[PDB]
């Protein structure tokens, strides 16, 4: 059988799940959070962590740090708990209160970072705190480093792969770091030489920065409401090469998709997992896709975001 | 050496330009747009729940344009004013570049 | 591979986690939070339904109804959605805005009794339903249907068998409905024919009933902070004969040892997976069990309870 | 058809059992006390504070004395007295019965 000798180890071999009441029966999605902290982000939290460590840059006294709002805090807090290494993260001081004390329960230390400096602030005080002592201080670059999608090249593609049993036509992610999108779709194209795989990409319409450097546009991102995506740049952990396509998803269209997932398929999702189910039934508007094989990644949970608007109507 | 007398139309562009950085660049303004980018304005409305994302966004669109309005004209007055633009739209895009991630 | 047809068939196949500063390395802490509703629920919430239409009883027409404050509210919501049921859940009036905001979202219809009534007025209002049509809904029961000790029995049980490879020595769990308890250790003492093993329940130290149980006292419950646990009398699906020993846990023991789980194993946890890690550790103060392979059961992520005592600082 | 006079001992355990029943046995004592079964008690400082979970030991801890007190008395006062008693712990463990589960 199996003993895990920590919780970072239990990562990966989430379910595929068909969606039965919304689309027509072939959306298949992979439900990222069943993971130890719950996201998709799980993944990256740990091989970025084990990466560091067979780097050798990672040994005693020497302390991660990383700027995150996001689920990649929860990540690295959690692995670096199980692990025994000192965290620290920074995000801009609006930061609630609840998101604050999850971190504090998992060890992290918190640097609150000015807030109309916003998240720039944030990666800004995490680079002083590494140049204060380069020595002890690690930053893991989640944009960047090439950890993140290999991962999903190691394990979350694998399993796409195997229990699909090869069967997989297009692969729908929305992009964060891009690591997923990209790590899948090098493995399944790349790996087992499927280079047919439609993989698409899907951002907000509110900061659709990858549909404008489809067509050769200015970047111009926005605020927009689907929190885990829509990075406002093209992250460096983002291939292109490998992108076949983009869907721009509104605010109100992956929230009511998300509310659609939980009370008709009892799938807890919060809204970037309601944008990416979104992406897969306008694709299945086009009548070429119709009898496709849809695997779509769902990153998190809705119980993460139960004080938020995702939650509205009584 | 060239230089353009600025017409009605640039010299609103440069007049909308520091106003919306004065009013609409406000530290609430930026705070707000990023909570809620968080889901937590919050949705509930009691009357003026002001809804900082839309206003963000016409912030960002009205500034873009003005900026395009004054791109390449050959007054130096103008220049300053597209600088300026350019710069607001800077302050902006790199405070909520990669948010919530 | 595998293609779950919908999300109740992924319940289980949870992980067993070596805790390392916790203990001296014996205690291997089975987190039940990796499910689809996140819960050791999720178990029940889909084998009590599963049960349902095997029997016959619950087919078109039929709705479900249960009395839970709890997590099998969650995992009887979730399963109803994803089979296509429509679900009442009864719960005093107690309940948050949170809560109720989860339970909605996964389709569930939600009606409050009186909270001075409390748990019973629930129970109570969940009867009264059923009475007003009793061809129309359908009562789970989740403290007495044998479902729920059942599918402990078939799945939760072979796995910590499986994983251990037969190495488990004792077996600790938490009791509200006593289910996994029992299912568990009916798998592994009789299934497997372990008479050797050591089930060990976990009540609070303010709800002692299982101890009182089994020292032939009266019964005399109280209220606690473990939620989850201590239901406060023996429950039909709590079989003593299967139970050999009972620790109780302090409220203060199980929120330190649960803050614990997050800090130092990553592992988030609530009040009532401390409560068992903490039994644990008080059963390695005994120096018979030193050497002993400790399976600990953890039904909850401390997610769930973000806005409660258990974060303090 | 024996009676028997009470003594100060148990005209005491009677008159506490009729108090702590008008008095510590409110809606706002029992919903209190469910409320900090769940993790979310009321901050400080209210009349009748918290923990409601502490008071409310207390006072299933003197009901179950005073019912000691009162169980084999041979006088009809005493025992209507334990009767009274024993309805109000079953008042309150028919509340928390199953609670959170």
């Amino acid at each position: 059988g199996k003993i895990f000798e920590d919780n970072s180890l239990t990562i990966g071999h989430t379910p595929l799940v068909r969606l039965n009441r919304i689309g027509n029966g072939r959306i298949l999605a992979k439900v990222e959070s069943r993971n130890p902290s719950f996201s998709v982000k799980c993944r990256i939290g740990a091989n970025m962590i084990w990466d560091a460590e067979k780097r050798g840059v990672l040994k005693p006294g020497v302390e991660l740090v990383e700027p995150t709002s996001g689920n990649t805090g929860i990540a690295l807090a959690y692995v670096a708990a199980a692990r025994g290494y000192k965290l620290t993260l920074t995000m801009p001081e609006t930061m609630s209160i609840e998101r604050r004390k999850l971190l504090k329960a998992l060890g992290a230390n918190l640097v609150l970072t000015e807030g109309a400096k916003g998240m720039k602030g944030a990666i800004q005080k995490a680079e002083e705190i590494v140049a204060s002592n380069p020595e002890k201080y690690l930053l893991l670059q989640q944009f960047s480093n090439p950890a993140n999608p290999e991962i999903h090249e190691k394990t979350t593609g694998p399993e796409i792969w195997e229990d699909t049993d090869g069967q997989v036509d297009v692969f729908i992610a929305g992009v964060g770091t891009g690591g997923t999108l990209t790590g899948v779709s090098r493995y399944i194209k790349g790996t087992k030489g499927k280079t047919d795989l439609i993989s698409v990409a899907v951002e907000p319409t509110d900061s659709p920065v990858i549909a404008q450097a489809l067509a050769g546009e200015e970047i111009k991102p926005g605020p927009h409401k689907i929190q885990g995506i829509g990075a406002g740049f093209i992250p460096a952990n983002l291939d292109l090469k490998l992108v076949d396509k983009v869907i721009g998803i509104t605010n109100e269209e992956a929230i009511s998709t998300a509310r659609r997932l939980m009370e008709e398929e009892g799938i807890l999702a919060g809204i970037s997992s309601g944008a990416a189910v979104a992406a897969a039934l306008k694709l299945q508007e086009d009548e070429s896709f119709t009898n496709k094989n849809i695997v779509v990644i769902l990153p998190s949970s809705g119980e993460r975001y139960l004080s938020t608007a995702l939650f509205a109507d009584l | 050496k060239t230089v353009d007398k600025l017409n009605q139309k640039q010299e609103s562009a440069i007049k909308k330009i520091d106003n919306t950085i004065k009013n609409a660049l406000k530290d609430h303004d930026i705070i707000g747009t990023l909570k809620d980018m968080d889901g937590k304005p919050v949705p509930k409305e009691n009357g003026g729940y002001w809804d900082a994302m839309q206003e963000m966004q016409n912030t960002l669109r009205g500034l873009r344009n003005h900026a395009d309005t004054l791109k390449n004209v050959n007054n130096p007055e103008a220049q300053a004013a597209y600088g300026r633009a350019t710069d607001a739209i800077n302050k902006i895009e790199s405070a909520l570049k990669g948010y919530g991630i």
